[PDB]
């Protein structure tokens, strides 16, 4: 029933966000910049 | 890679996060809870556009069909641009998804399920009055070494996301009766 | 050596897996003097902490507690799932002692 | 420990939360001797600093400077909002002393 | 100097190349006294683990583990492939001595 | 304190403000002994470097530079817009002060 | 005081300039004692090594030598084009003593 539309609509979205995750991790990744643990601590 | 036509201009495009659904203001904008339906999406049409309502964004498989539907939908347009495009797992193929009921068997289109990020774009061609400039401009932005190897989905994974609606009787045949979910057929 | 976080988890005492298999929803993090700390908190309702370094930590925990953080934030950024959380039931939020992430 | 940002931020004397949830507008970072620190400032108009490593620190808040520092940067570029900062009021800028972001 | 893994690896005793060619499919990391290590594996089922900073490391080799588990961080993150791993094979899981992406 | 890049750089003597408002057009890093610095060049034909550290440098700024250092690999690589540098121009190359990005 | 990479790499024995113009091709990072290096390699064959550690570095060279070595894991990564490299041509492969990139 609407439940058909619901469930494709929160199928659809989970592979949206899924996918969204994949991107961020693609470019926010350029922003990483690591620590030297030694140094501060 | 795939290719479609907009008259959504690149620096356009970049301000967006992509080539945008209808009404999705820019891509990582949960904001708005977009109704995403891939039947629903491929039996639509809007004026001015290659099919970008209900959640999906409409790519064709060359720059010539792009360019034939960019005549159709955009014609007399002093410039609009092709955009070519990487395939990755957010594609699908409407055709081996939708099956039979395909609305536009013939136009063969591949859909991307929330619009196409400018990390997926890999370059666009300029198209005045109608002739396609063939200088590709490059999309620096474009992930090399992350789209390199990706291909589309595949239709099982997009079986469960047909769209059609609980009454369709795709859903008790083969074969999305496998893949139908709650409150479908 | 654990070839798992179960397996590692389980050499602990006082420790609990949680498969938490969601992004985390909020992070919080302080240089407030003595609560110089990170409190992440999923959907489910569960906060957890990466406690301040102090009495109980072994010199090696303290250059490792410093990575978690990092692994804590970008994880948050880019909305990667957690897997599970070994964690320290003994202290309120629990602590973490270990994440796991896959895919 | 505390759980929220607003708990962490009340065991310290003059301190407050600002509610933000929005993201940097401009990041400014000095490395000038005597005024080694990062500025941010949002649309608002409102404008905070991480202030020096100076006396007023204990000397595990050293770190953490460093971590917030690492933080703020990271999160202007990449556009996150951030939900509430918990600031030093007793100073201008106020100075930050915790953050939260969600998701 | 070696100008290979292969070759960099072939000088050490308890050395074994591994052809991987594959993104990480987990990572885990641990802040537990004396397991501050990470693990990673691939789906073929091989578990590799960054050696918790033992006895015979020098400081060169102190600075070097840090900054392995760095590089797995943010390989597994990015989805990067890895193609070759020098691990020491007489330890389990086996632990990485060195690491090659291509391309 | 001061609340913006202009006024910073007002505290100090032999600076100015190089209102830039564009990316980096060329990155240099150099580890060859001595000069241990980063050279960046932009399109409008201005050179500035980040010092070698040495003793006209608390040791907070020594903590600074290497940041700065920081910030500019990232912005370089991302091609991140710079609004305004400040910098200390009795030096050849220009030496940079203070740096601040506007979103 | 060199305002660029030609400029300082005529100030040592045993250096030269190379025109690299290219995105590095594979990335290699030893963890393996004694051998605590990254050597790259490009396209046109050549490979370049970051040396290792060892006294006759001074400290204004160590944090430097960890500096070019995290330049090269994330040049790397993000598939930037290195322009020029200037090496100590007197050791096999010849060490990174300078790097530059641009556009």
């Amino acid at each position: 029933g609407d439940t058909c539309n619901e469930e494709t609509q929160n199928l659809s979205t989970i592979y949206l966000r899924e996918y969204q995750s994949k991107v961020k991790r693609q470019i926010f990744s350029d922003y990483q910049s690591e620590v030297d643990i030694y140094n501060r601590i | 890679r795939l290719y479609r036509a907009d008259s959504r201009p690149p620096d356009e495009i970049k301000r967006s996060g992509g080539l945008m659904p209808r009404g999705h203001n820019e891509y990582f904008d949960r904001g708005t809870q977009m109704n995403i339906n891939l039947y629903d999406h491929a039996r639509g049409t809007q004026t001015g556009f290659v099919r970008y309502d209900d959640g999906y964004v409409s790519t064709s498989l060359s720059l010539r069909s792009a360019h034939l539907a960019g005549q159709s939908i955009l014609s007399g347009y002093s410039t609009y641009y092709i955009y070519v495009i990487a395939t990755a797992p957010n594609m699908f193929n409407v055709n081996d998804v939708l099956g039979v009921y395909s609305p536009h068997p013939y136009e063969q289109e591949v859909s991307a399920l929330g619009g196409i990020p400018y990390s997926q774009i890999y370059g666009w061609y300029r198209v005045n009055f109608g002739v396609i400039d063939e200088r590709l401009h490059r999309n620096r932005e474009y992930r090399d070494r992350y789209y390199r190897n990706l291909n589309i989905a595949p239709a099982e994974d997009g079986y469960r996301l047909a769209g059609f609606p609980p009454d369709h009787q795709a859903w008790r045949e083969e074969p999305w009766i496998h893949h139908a979910p709650q409150g479908c057929g | 050596a654990p070839q798992t976080i179960t397996e590692l988890c389980s050499e602990y005492r006082n420790t609990q897996i949680y498969t938490i298999n969601d992004k985390i929803l909020s992070y919080t993090e302080s240089m407030a003097g003595k609560r110089e700390m990170v409190i992440i908190t999923f959907k489910s309702g569960e906060t957890f902490q990466v406690e301040v370094p102090g009495s109980q930590h072994i010199d090696s925990q303290k250059k490792a507690i410093e990575r978690m953080k990092d692994t804590l934030r970008i994880t948050y950024l880019t909305e990667t799932k957690i897997d599970k959380l070994c964690v320290w039931n003994n202290k309120t939020p629990n602590s973490i002692a270990a994440i796991s992430m896959k895919n």
